[PDB]
Order: C-alpha cells, then structure tokens, then sequence
C-alpha cells in the first residue's frame, strides 16, 4: 500500500536520504542506499514476517544462513547503506536482501529453520575495531576493549613487568609460547609482537619462528640504526610487521638518520606525533613517506584543555623515569609539545595519519580508541567544516575516512586484512551493533565470529532482559570451547608451518599473517596523503606546504559526561 | 545473609544511585546512567515499603524533571524497568517516559 | 509463627532396646581428664581408668549416639554398658582384639 | 538408655510423627517413617560415632560409599522420611541406615576410610529441580538457577538475540554445536531444543542429528497446523519431545484446530494458561487431553494483587511488539485474563497442571521456579483446605503433588527421568540440602553429581566458614574438569550414535533421552487429572464439570520480604 | 665516578651495611652482601642500561635468561643479600650479576632479546610461602592465599562438607581423583592428604595409589593407637607424610601413649600447642622429640589481648560441637589455655616450633600465615631482645629463623623441598616481590613458575597501571594453559608410577614427593631445638629445663590497622 | 589501596548495611538479611574504633530489638559472627541471640 516515511523509519529504521546523528556529536550520516524491496522487509516477532512458509523457507542448513541481522544500517569504509546481513560458518556470507525465495522477490540471503535472527532495525552496524598497540599488562584489558567495540588486539607483553609497562614486547620463545597459550582464554583475536631490539638476526628469527606476527622496536630497549636495520631485514624475510618507537634522545642520530636506517622499507610508526615517543621534536615528519604507515595513540586525540597538564606525570611512570634526575625530566618535557599535539588532529582529518590505537596502560586508554577517534572527527568538523571530498549535506566521507582508521587500515598494516578489518563477504563475523544515541560509546551487541560474545544485560532473574541494573556481562561467545571456535590466534607463516599450534596445543582457530612488506601509504583506505610537512627545531611549529597547521583545544567534548557514571 | 547473585547485583544498582543522589544534591544536572540509577533505586524502596506496582508506575515519573538532567537525557530514556520483592513476591515496574 | 519450626510430639525414645547391658564402676587413676565416646570399645579405653576390663569386652556406653561421659582425675562413677552388635568384630582402638569378640 | 523426643530432635533432627513448618508458609510436613535404629544413629564430630572401628569400618573403597548424608529428612514424590543417604560414583547408592556392620545393626550404607560426610540432621533433603523452559539469553542464568535449587536446565537459544529473546530455539546445526560446546562451562545438566517451525522434515532431522533433545514450536516462528504436524512426525521417529507455544492470533485456526493437527500424539504445552502464549482465550482447555503434558511458567504463580498491572509491558518487550501499533497491543491485551490466571492455581492444586517452569527472561524468572511453586501450594491450602487425598493432620500429600511438578514430572516429560528427577537409587546425585526455615528459598548445599557445586560461604579469611558476609560462591563441583565429571549433556539417540560428542570434543558426561513419545497425562506423578474443563468465549470464565473454578489474589506471600535484601 | 650512598640507595636500592625496616615492625635487616660491580648495575628504562649492545647482548634464547629481576634484596634462610635474579624455563637459573658479557665484567646472568625484566631495585624478594594445613572448604581460598604470598598449598577436603570443615582429609579414590582434577583450575601448587584414620592398611594404600602425598590423622575420625600405627606403617612403605591431630579427650590414652604408638617414626604434628587440637593439656611436650616436626596454626600467633575471648566459639563451630551438651563444652574449654598460648610464641623464637600454617577456615586464617609469623618475630624482639645467634646491630638471624618457618621447613617436612621452598638454583620460580613498607602484608608481585600470576592493578582503562582503584587482579600466570604450565600437582611415587596423571588427564606439571620418612627435627632449618619441656597437669605451666616459659599479651600489633580497610 | 579479596568482600557487607540502615531510619521492621548486615557492620566499626572483642560480644545485642524486626527474624538468627582488624590483628566476634 503506502506508508509515510516517518512511520517507515520507526518500524524498519531509516531509508535512503534519511539522516542520523552519530551519538551526541555534530556528525551526521545519510543513508546512501537501501538494498531492500519496499514491502518485503523481513521482521521478527509475533505475527511478523520471519515465520514458516512466509519469511522463512524450507531449505536445509547448507542452503541458508545461520544468523541474519535484519534491517541494519551499515557504516563501513565503502559505504553507509541499509541492508540485511547474512552470516554463515562464523563468516560474513552476504550483504543484501534476506527472506524466502519461495514467496519473496530478490532474496539473496535465505532464512530457514537453521537461521537465528538479531533485529538490527534502527541500529548502526560496524565491523569490530582493531588495536595494534596493546601492552599486555593485564588480562583484564581484553574485556575493557571488547566492551568498547574492539574485536582484535595486537601488541605484546608478559604482564605487569617493567619491560611490558614501557614496551609492547613479548620477550623470547618461552614467554611467546606462554602468551600464545594464555591467549585462548581471551575473547578477542590476538597476535603477538616480539622484542625486535637486537643486532643479531637469529635472535629475531627464533621469536618469529616461536609465534610472533611482528617485532616491536622500542627506544627503551635501544632503538639504534643497527638494531632497526636488523629487524627490518628479518621482517622482509619472514613477512611480518615492524612497529617502531624511535630514539627520542637523538642519542644515535636524528629523525633523518633513523629514516636512513629504515632504508625505504615498510614500517609502522607508533605515536607518530611524538608525545608518546619518537625523535624530539620532529618524528612527525615521517608521515610524508610512502613506506611509512603512521598511527596515533589516544591520550592526545583530540586536543583539549587538560591534555598538557595531564601528560608530564603520565610520561614519568610509563618509562620508569626518575623525576628527581634532571635528564630524566628534561627528556620527559621535550616530548610534550602543544604545537604537534594540535597539528596531529588536523593531519588525521587530512588523511596524513592513517591509524588510531590505544597504547594500553602505557600512555593510552584501552577502552577509548573508538570514542576518541570520533571526538577528533567532531572537533574537526566543528573547526574546519566539510572535507574537499564530501558530497551532499552530510559528513559521510569524513566518517568513512575516520572509521577506516581503527578497522581496515590497522588490518592491512598488520597483514590480517584477509581475515578481519571490515564487513565484506568471507571475512570473520566480528561485528558491533549500536543504537544511534550511543554510537562509539556503549554497544548494543558485540559479535565474535558469529556468536554474541558480550552485551548489556539486565537483571538475570527478571521477567525480561531489560530491567536494571544493566551492565556488560560475558555471553556464550566468550565461554570455553565456544570461544576457541569464535576467536583467532594470528601466527607467522614460519610458526604455522613449524606446527607451533600443535606443539603448544592451542585450541582456538588459527590465522596466518601475510602482506606486511607490500603495504605502503598509498594502500591506507581514505588515509593515503603524503604531505610536504616540516617542523621548526625550536618553535616546534608544524607546517605543510608552508601553511601553518594548528587547531584550538576543546573545553567540552561529546561522548563524555552524558554517558559515563564516573 | 546468604545473598544470591540477584541480591548482590541490586547492590550495584543501589550504590550507583548513591552516586547520583549526592550529585543531584550538589545541584548538578544528572547524566544518563545517574538518572536511570536514581529513578530505579526509588522504585525498589517503593516495593520494600509495600506500595503497589500501579502506584510506582505513577510515582516514578516525578523523581526528576527535564530541568534537572543533561540535555538529551530525557529522550535517551523512553522507559525504566526494575524488579523488586513486593509483599507478594517479585514484580516488574515499568515507568514510561519517566522524565518530562 | 516461626519459620521452619518443629512440632515435636511429646514422649521419650528408648535406645538400644533388646540388647545386653551391664553396669561397671570406673575410677580415673590418671592425673589428667579422660572422656569416652558413645561407640568406643570400652575395654580398650585409656589405661588410667581402672575397672573390670573382662566384663566390658564387646561393650560400649549405653548413651545416646554422639554423646560422651567424662571422668575428672580421681573420679569414681558407675556407668552402664551395652553389647556391640553387627558382626561383633572389633578393629582399632588400642589394637587388642582386631577380630571377632 | 532413654531420651526425650525434644532433645532427640535437637541432636538427630525430627523423627516419626514430628511435624516441621516449611519456611514461613502454612504448609506442615510430618515424618512418615524413620529408617534408623534408635541409639545407633551415625553422627560426625569430636568424640562422635563416625570414627575408626566405631561408626566407620575397615572396608576398601569398593565396599563403602564415597559420601554419606547423615540423618536427613527426605522430601520426595514417594515419601517424607528420615534416613541416611549413601552416594557412590556420583550416583545415589542407597537410602537407609549408615554405619559399620562390624559393630552396628542393620547397616545398609557402609562408611569407611573413603567416606566423606555431610551432616544433614535437622535438614530437609530434596532432589535438584528441573526447568524445561529455559531461554539461553545469557550464561549467567545457570548460576541463578543452580543457587535456587534447580540442577537441570532444558531449553534453547544462542544468547541475547531476538530469536532467543522470544523463543526457546537453538537454530541450526552450527548454533546447536556451539551451544553444546559452551554447555561444558555451565555447572548444570543441559539439553537443547531446536527450532521446530518448519514444514520440511529433513530440516528438523538435521537439528536432532546435530544434538537437540527436543523441538520447540513457537508462534513467532509460525505455529501452523502444517509446521506442528511436521515436527511431531520427526519427534515420533527420533524419540524426542515437542514443546509447543501455540497460535494466539487464531490466525491459522482455533485451539481445536491446533489440537487436531496434534492428532493425539504426545506433546508438552508451554504456559497452558495462556498469559505466556497460546490460542486466545482457551488454550487452557488442553489439559483435558491424555497426550498433553501441561506446564505453567512462573510469573502467574500464584495469583497476587500486582500480577495484572505488571503483565502488559512484560509481554510487549519479550515478543518484540510495537505498543504504538494497534494490533500489536490488542494482541498483547487478549493474552492477559484475570479469569484464567485465577483458575490456573486451582488447576495445579487439583493436579490438572503437571509442571512448573520459568521461561527465563522471557516472561519468567529463572531463580523462582521452586519458590513460586510453594507459594501456590500455600495459597491453595489457605483457600481450599486439605486435599481429598490427604491423611492425618499434615499437608504431606499436597507437598508430594507439588514437589513432583519441578522434579520427576519435568524429567519424565523430557525423557531424562532415567538419569535425574528424584532421589532414587541409581540416579545422578543431584541433591539440595535445606534448613527448614529457608525451604524453597535459599539452600544450605547444592550437590551436583556427588560433589558440592555451590553453597553459602562466609569470609574466606575467617577462622570458620560462618562469619559474614555470607553469600553463594562456586565450589569444587563447579571447577574445570571436576565439573565436566559431575554434569550431564543430554543428547538425542541419533546424535549420540553419530558421535557428536566426539566430533565436538565435548568433555562432560553424556546422557541420552528416551521415552518421550510414550509418556501421557496418566504418567505424571500425582498430577494426572483430565477434567471436563471449559472456557467462555467472552467472559473467559473457566468451568470444570460446570462448577466455577476461581481463586482470590494474594496481597502478601511467604518466602518473600522476610528473606530478600531487595 | 663517585656517588653518595643515599642517592645510590635511591636508584639501585640499599647496599652492604644499609638497614631496612620490615614494614611497620621493629625488625630491621641489614644487607650482608652485594653481588654487583659498582657502576655496572643493570637498570631498565629510557636511556638506561638494558639496551641492544649495552646491557643486553646478542645471544640466542638458549644462552640467556627469560626473565631477570634487577637489583633485588633477597631475604631467605641462607642470607639477606642484594643481587640480580635470573629465571629460565620457569626455574631459578642463577643469583648474581646480570648484563652483557660483551661489554660488562663478571656477568653471570646474561640478558638478551629473549629476556624480560622486572625492576626489583628498592624491593625485597622472597620465595613463595607454603601452607601445609589447608582445609579445601572452598576454591576461593587459593586466591586469598596467593595474594598474601603463599604459592603452595597442601591439605585436604572435598568442599563445604562436615568432614572437611573439621579435618584436612580428602576421603577416598573418587574424591581424591576429583580434587586432583579440580586442582588444575587453581593458581597455586597443590598436594592432597587422604583420611588416614583406619586400622586396615589396604584402605590407606589405595588412597596413596590414587594420588595423595600424605595422610591426615584426625581425632574426629578417631585418633587411636591402632589407627596411628597403621598410617605410619603405610607411610614408611610409600614415602609419604603423616600429619597428626591427636586425641584431646585422652580417650584411648595420654600424650605418652600416642607418642608410644608413633614409635619414634617421622611425623608432623599439627597445632602442637593444642588450642587447635591434641592431648589435653600437654600435647606441646611433643616438640622435644627428634622424629617430631612441630607446627602451629595461626589464630594463636601471637598472644594478644583478644585471643582467649575469641577462641571458645571458634572451637565449637569447627568440630561440630553442641554448646548445650556439657561434655562438648568441657572439652571445648580444656583446649584453651593461656599458659600454653603464651609459651608457644617463645618456643617459636627459640626454634622449638619449626612451622607456621593456617588451618584455613577451621581455626585458622588462610591469608594470614606470613603476616602472623612476623607479628610473633616482632613481639619476641620487643619482649626478649636479640637471639644468642645474632651478630651485628640487626635482626638478620631472627628473620632467617622465622622466614624458614613458612618456606623451606614446610617444604622439607612434606618432601617437596626439591621443587620449591626457597630461592636456590634449579627450584621452581615461585617468588614474591615486596615494597619494604608492605613486607609480609600486601605484595607488589606474585610470580608463579616464572610468570606473574597475581598483582595489584589499578584502573584497566587508565593511561598508566597505577591510578585508583588498585586491588589484586589475576594475571596471565593464572590463565588457562599458561597456569597449567606454571603450577605443580604433587603426586605420590605410587600414583606417578600408576599413571594417575594420564588417567585423570591432569594438565598441570607434575612433581613427586620423596624424603618424608628421613626428615627429623635436626633437619629443620634454623629451627632444630629439642628442649627438656614440661607441662603441669593442673596449672598448665610450661617449663623448659625448669625455667618458666611465658610471654605477655600484645594490645596493638604492627601489620594491622595501618594496612587494612576492614 | 592494594585491596585484597577479603577487603573487597567486606565492602559488600558495608554496602548491604547501608541498605538496612536507611530502611530502619524510615521506620520499617527489618528482615533477615537486613538485620544480619546491620548488626554485623556495627561490630566491624567497633573493632576499627579499638573496642575489645568481649565488649562487642555484649554491645552487639543492643543494636536491634524484637520490636524493630519482622516476625520470625529473631529466631532465624541464633548468632552473628564477623571478623575485623582490631588494633591487635584479626579477631572473631560472636554475638549469641543478638535480637531479643
């Protein structure tokens, strides 16, 4: 028959041309496409469409999906569209029109007896986030991260030990083996990084052979030209990534020397702004290179009024520096620069910085990678208006550029984009469901490998699942063997070949990393800019093509006091 | 005491309400979680007191007003639901549009 | 109204009915107190208690199960015994019988 | 010698003729028999009976029990007697007189070096409850249920997804497989139900072959004559149970049509009253049939003053109904009828309704199945006095009729009565120990397969286990491999034959279901009545043999404000 | 160059001759030796020593340690020295000078790419404690104990059942098997004790063959001469330990009779003072024998003002005694004697009592074994001054005597000293790190088998791991398979030979006990005194060589109200 | 803070007591769990204050009376036991028949 658009959005969620405000920010998205056939939408409930002979077919399991997300508004690097999502075997089967081919038109995602449903109408669906800068200081970090919408965590450590407090390194075959075993207990995808600070190659090769998917070079372990070069050489041989935190002291040379050691080979630079580490004060000039995949940690995103005051002591504790010792504090201080902290936000908006990450409990907040990414997007829309790429009266492109930063880009950079990183067919079903009012803040559902792993849950003894108190509680996706089956432990090709999974008796699904040496700045989705950037040796002013790059500190941000109890 | 999980869980609701209670007392506009906790705890004490479900469904709309909470909060809470032991067992109270 | 209250019908309960019993005067010659349990084979109690051990062979105290009789140093008192049943096989205590009897 | 009865009850618990008040209700039980030999009771402690050469023998493990529950007052469908309980190999070995055959008379339960003891004198002992209407919305439900005294949970779901929120179905082989794996992590016996709403038989057969012990037919999935018939056909072939939630809309027909589809084959009807679902407004007429095994969910047990007000919104949220949409609310409203809600309580007392269950977080409370069962028993004693079957001045028969409702009857109905369901020799040792003052409210000990799984526990650092704060904490019976060994995963005969346990690598003990097609109303212990019941199409009045069936709403109930902190 | 001692202690911790106050007690320790080479100390952090080519070498994993504890102040039975600790393969590799042999002198503990570091400068490091008097009443006890610094727990039970509430016995092969399986879930080393109260040897042999490392003889099970003798005989055959809790009632004889049954064979006497159990009132005379290894439970350590008032009811609840029953209370009362309670503290100081233990939730506090040991040491220093063995102005010897009580002595007594018990090369890396201000109270790090298992951890979402609230949280060492690999399940030689670990499918590392029959009082490190002790039958006065032994009750103790929130 | 499990556990006792404390203040007759929590928390503060075990064993019987609690509650509580850190370490306080 006929239905007004307003009542339509109330039942099935918004359609083409309708706009939705992301949480309490100023960012607005507009539905670019709807893959449905008006009047044939599938809906679940008493008297609804998904019922035997109607919206549900007579097909065997092999011919229908296991789970279907009905009427979802997908937000990914490739589009912002309304469609049904079909999941089969823990992986994304299709993105289109669900239903029964027997009585409905254009059904591409068949629903049957074996089909479970998650009603996503009125909800925004995204891929699970990926944080490539984790310090395994405590197992508790995985839950915090999972609750915020991050489904994959890459980094390193052995627990609350000095080494890990400061660096993302899982030292040696023994510790590597141990952490790979402990990883099966975590409800997130994991890949470890070894300590790459060594001049003898065989000491690195064992670590890669033992299981790590990358090597972290940290100045605390000595980020010298010789060490850097050794790691990159092993990296090129074994197809693994190198994450760098350069020499802040300029002890062995300046940024141009470190850059010379790098020799144009692929590398992922941590906290490329430098407040978190790197040559003082122009490690930020790195983002101008084709072999550099630059990321930011989160305490500096975005530039607010309390950022600077908070930074000095945070720095002292993380790297084990003595506040009484003069040189320990001069160092600590040369790292914090209002100029670069301001420039960073703009550089993200321009697409010069391709990744965002936490740097968990080591000058970073594990449950705030997503939240802060959107706070920067909001602050940049507010300060600079629309991007040159935008079209229509919406912020769709800015959203695609920013979402790519904690999803697809981190995945390409670490050679795991073939398994996760976005909502595309064949990839693991790591999805996050959000109510628009809480987008990027608190999720409605967190799905790991096709199984809900964590979600908000009210009174366990109540008559419905909505009564208070409602707080995040672990679900079946996070229980024993169901978890193993729904999570991935990323191994290096050498390790997967050596039978490390069999020897350690790891129980979770195994994925292997590849394509770490081939990625370049050009491959970073929507974030491939290489600007002629400069930094003044004394004033620390950041300049691109001469024009000054800077921004003003926010005093109040969205996704803050309106959502948190503390 | 022999506290069951559901009793210990409600202790979290109660404590959260104490947080909101003080802030409201300072004259702050409450946020989302504070508002839900505060109105929720009120209903639970209502049952302990022996008031009826029908009565609480009404009283629950007069705990806070649009002027005591942060902008956007009232629309972030279309309803509030809590269960408590009434003199005649456990019952579900649903307060629709509690803040106006 | 008292949650879970008992309503015990008045009266008494006769214990170990039908079995042989016998009285014995026991005297604690030890300097420390001794307390015997309801099912301990009396003939093998602490050697400080002086009594006719021969008569108490295969006997235990005729007291409600679980209770006990105490003897302070130097105490003299008459107790009632009741014969062991079942297989009447004794194993343990001071290791004096370790078999039937 | 001689001991007064009062002091006797104080040491060894009550004996024949003594009465005990169940919690703070008006129900009184009277000891019908005592299997002891006065003066030879076994008791544990310093100087007590259970000691080498005395109450404990010289026998090897193979010739004595592993655990003995001393001086217990058993309350089961077959009697209310005082005796010692012997447990061997996780199963009930004997019910009689424990001790040492060497020096004690009539010993049937030998105690030795290998014997552990639980002092149950002054305690009522019951079998663990069985809830056949679980929605696996969250893993947290198992603990809540276990704490209340329910040791077996049957139902279905994949977590907090729409499908499971409304229906007890575990959709398809993948989800079934996943839930069977996750079940090993739960400290309760589990059996799953698949989605039975399909007209093609092979789609059901796979689900049964994959592991489910039953098929749930829910109107939200389409409870049509064709679907119903298909499921029952597969059920008859594979020896599994069908749980039904009929067509409330009368969309495909009335109750007499659904009943015609059923064709006289065995079936378990959910919330047979109808407030929870079923043909409006006379789905209750079903209990008059020989092939119908009727159960109630708990929010309506018993009829109190707040029952009706609370029901409307509870209904809306569970089935995903839109309150703005007229037809969604007319439906919601036709389901709630004071008349049937009142009749239900009487029908339970008469033995017309044989089962009680939760319907966890979907118009039911997982930790209140037992509690509410006794609240109905109390309210019926108060309103109708003694049953025609009673004898003596006690409520023994009413208690046996009511206990059977959440123990043996649910077990026979689902074909697992051969493993659990009551305290009989050979059955799994799923027992619950209660202090009479807290009967049906909060348990003293919950034993799973011969191992204490959960219990009230005070300060962990205290000098004794009684200091505050005392709250339920997991025990060894619920830890890792000890749990696997003490719990059962119920499979279908097809699945057990196909090696599903081996393929999924399930670790817990496995039981198989059988005798689901043969059970009838006549087989429901103490609850086998088939009344000539009628319901008025407009007034909704329930009538049996013409006489009006009704009851008055309680304003205050026992087992409520005197025991709960909230 | 040159550095003042004060600034030296601030960076690298104290050196030779420097003294440190243990917590808030009056005990002072003095560094006896420093194994470093001034100016070559290894330190971690930005710009520090442990960096590629500097403090870190180019060696392969096989040629360097996995973890290094830098600049630690070791406190063990053999010394109080400053050194670096090297750990490899979960075991203590070396105690000396860490660094890079390439550029540093006297390096004995090589550091490389595979080396993780824990900065222990300014920290006291000790071996993990060992409690041999555990009642497995609840699984929660393992965490409480681990948090306090106890890494090994020996004892028995099946959970909150009467038998276990009173005795440390794991009754029979079934329960033994079950507890061995459940033990894999606990983050501590475990060994079980069976019920040894039986006159037939084969009933004991099965228990040892089933897995127990010892047999507990408890009066509640009947501690008769016949039973005692039977257990010791099996013990001598199978090389396992016998822990005794004698006949308080003097029912089968006096202390001299029990002692005669013992026949001079090796035995470990529980709560040798007697308030916790044993012949009334002179079971304390046992410590004068060469075959007796005497220990104390903790509620009586040390003698304070509230000790006596608190004891009566504690006693009643534990052993299931009836306060109404006269004999049950006369018994309860004869057990509590101010005289022996006072003498006990002195006897510990003199080295007549060699062990301290908890007696968890059965007249003992699981998280207070260490804490109370030091409270006695403090109270004895305060009351009696320096020991005859002391040298210099410190309490070093008293500390070595007292530390040995919950570390090496418990380990020798139970035949596990070959695996744990102290910081010596080859032993399992069970270490505890403490800040001097919290010594014996709350640990900085608890390391199990080379992996941090539990530690204080602040805000999980904070920028550093130090922000509040800081409380103990489980670490990777306590997760799944990492835990299995880092913990030991102690078996009896018969069980290890029979393949009990394979049959039960236990996953943790396995250790076997040996040398339980050969230990004597002479072997107890620093606690080998055999005094001519006497006890007055009525006045209960304890006398050694005639001189009266006694002490005064403390009204305030250190390590109490200054550290605990409750 | 470095809170151990036992410290965090007592935080539950304290919070539960806050619940009972308010209800008693409203004039309600306390139930089983409220009564135990309330008398228990009192004893813990007693130790913090430095009072002796013997004193608290006595004071604990004057927190609530038969007239302030629900029917049957006094007989549901034959004794109350709590442990707290006294100036001289941890001690167990046992209050027999606390409510009369």
């Amino acid at each position: 028959s006929n239905i007004s658009r307003q009542a339509y959005a109330d039942m099935f969620g918004p359609t083409v041309g309708d706009k939705v405000r992301l949480a309490d920010t100023e960012l607005w998205i507009e539905v670019e496409d709807d893959l449905t056939t008006y009047g044939e939408e599938v809906k679940f409930g008493g008297g609804k469409v998904i019922r035997d002979g109607m919206g549900q077919g007579q097909m065997l399991a092999a011919d229908c999906v296991d789970l279907v997300l009905t009427n979802a508004l997908i937000v990914d690097h490739w589009g912002i569209v309304k469609a049904d999502i079909g999941v089969k075997d823990g992986r994304i089967f299709a993105i289109g029109k669900a239903g029964n081919p027997d009585i409905q038109p254009n059904v591409t995602i068949p629903i049957g007896a074996a089909t479970e449903v998650i009603a996503a109408e009125g909800k925004i669906v995204t891929a699970g986030g990926i944080d490539t800068h984790i310090h395994w200081i405590c197992p508790q970090q995985a839950e915090e991260a999972l609750v915020s919408g991050v489904t994959t965590m890459v980094g390193g450590g052995t627990g609350p030990a000095a080494g890990t407090h400061a660096t993302t390194c899982t030292p040696g075959p023994w510790y590597i083996s141990r952490m790979l075993q402990a990883a099966d207990s975590l409800p997130v995808n994991i890949g470890l990084l070894g300590k790459g600070n060594v001049s003898q190659p065989d000491a690195l090769r064992e670590q890669v052979a033992a299981g790590v998917i990358g090597l972290k070079i940290h100045e605390d372990w000595g980020a010298t030209p010789a060490a850097i070069d050794c790691a990159l050489t092993v990296a090129d041989e074994m197809d693994i990534q190198v994450a760098l935190h350069s020499d802040t002291l300029n002890e062995s040379g300046f940024v141009e020397d470190t850059l010379a050691a790098i020799g144009g080979r692929t590398i992922h630079t941590f906290h490329t702004e430098g407040a978190g580490g790197g040559h003082a004060p122009d490690i930020i000039t790195a983002c101008a290179h084709p072999n550099i995949l630059p990321s930011s940690t989160n305490p500096t995103l975005p530039y607010t009024l309390n950022t600077i005051d908070e930074h000095l002591d945070m720095l002292m504790v993380c790297h084990h520096l003595d506040p009484d010792i003069a040189e320990d504090v001069a160092f600590a201080e040369s790292r914090i620069r209002r100029e670069t902290i301001a420039a960073e936000d703009v550089l993200h908006d321009l697409g010069a910085f391709s990744l965002t990450s936490s740097d968990s409990q080591a000058m970073g907040r594990v449950g705030e990678v997503i939240l802060r990414t959107w706070q920067v997007a909001h602050r940049m829309k507010v300060q600079r208006g629309a991007l040159a790429e935008e079209t229509g009266d919406n912020d769709n492109f800015r959203v695609k550029r920013y979402i790519a930063k904690y999803t697809i880009n981190p995945a390409l950079t670490h050679g795991i984009a073939h398994e996760v990183g976005s909502i595309e067919v064949g990839k693991l079903a790591d999805l996050v469901v959000w109510s628009p009012a809480f987008f990027g803040v608190k999720p409605a559902t967190v799905i790991k490998g096709g199984m809900i792993a964590i979600a908000p849950m009210g009174d366990i003894n109540a008559s419905i699942p909505t009564p208070q108190p409602v707080h995040y509680r672990p679900m079946f996706g996070a229980l024993g063997s169901a978890r193993h089956h729904c999570r991935l432990t990323f191994l290096s090709q050498a390790a997967a070949a050596n039978g490390v999974a069999e020897r350690l008796n790891l129980r979770s699904a195994i994925a292997v990393v590849k394509g770490c040496r081939t990625v370049q700045k050009a491959d970073m989705v929507h974030n491939s800019l290489q600007p002629n950037i400069t930094v003044d040796a004394q004033t620390y002013e950041v300049r691109v093509d001469g024009e000054l790059i800077t921004s003003e500190p926010a005093d109040v941000l969205p996704m803050a006091q309106r959502y948190f109890l503390f | 005491m022999e506290l069951t999980p559901r009793e210990k869980d409600k202790l979290l609701l109660f404590t959260a309400a104490l947080v909101a209670e003080r802030r409201l007392a300072r004259g702050l506009k409450l946020n989302y979680p504070e508002s839900v906790a505060l109105i929720s705890a009120f209903i639970m004490e209502g049952a302990r007191d022996g008031k009826s479900v029908a009565s609480l469904m009404e009283e629950g709309r007069h705990v806070l007003t649009r002027e005591q909470v942060m902008e956007g909060v009232p629309e972030m809470i279309p309803d509030i639901q809590v269960e408590a032991t009434f003199p005649d067992g456990s019952k579900l109270v649903t307060v629709h549009n509690p803040i106006i | 109204m008292i949650p879970g209250e008992y309503h015990v019908k008045p009266g008494q309960i006769a214990l170990n009915t039908g079995r042989a019993t016998c009285r014995v005067v026991v005297e604690n010659h030890g300097d420390r107190p001794i307390q015997v349990g309801s099912h301990y084979h009396f003939a093998e109690v602490n050697p400080a208690l002086k009594f006719d051990r021969q008569q108490a062979a295969g006997y235990r105290l005729n007291i409600p199960a679980g209770t006990a009789v105490r003897f302070e140093p130097g105490q003299k008192r008459e107790v009632e015994l009741v014969a062991f049943a079942g297989h009447r096989a004794v194993f343990g205590f001071r290791g004096e019988v370790m078999g039937p009897l």
